[PDB]
């Protein structure tokens, strides 16, 4: 841990992509989080919420 | 628009709604309809 600064960046931006990628499979309070689901078993209308 | 159907087809003519007349006989579109006028109309048949 000698270059501490600069394996510091490496590891904030691995984490920023990676937090970002699993906002993915967060439901954020619909049915499901996977939009084909969500789209397959519901009317467009009641879907589109 | 002008057509006749039972009181279970009032509420079957609504946007988005599914049903058997409005599967196949009418369909109302993804969009504002501007009113729906529902009377009985038996002694007219």
């Amino acid at each position: 841990s000698a270059l501490g600064k600069l394996q510091d960046v490496v590891n904030q931006n691995a984490q920023a992509l990676n937090t970002l990628v699993k906002q993915l499979s967060s439901n954020f309070g619909a049915i499901s989080s996977v939009l084909n689901d969500i789209l397959s078993r519901l009317d467009p209308p009641e879907a589109e919420v | 628009d002008s057509f006749v159907i039972r009181g279970d087809e009032v509420r079957q003519i609504a946007p988005g709604q599914t049903g058997k007349i409005a599967d196949y006989n009418y369909k109302l579109p993804d969009d504002f309809t501007g009113c729906v006028i529902a009377w009985n109309s038996n002694n007219l048949d």
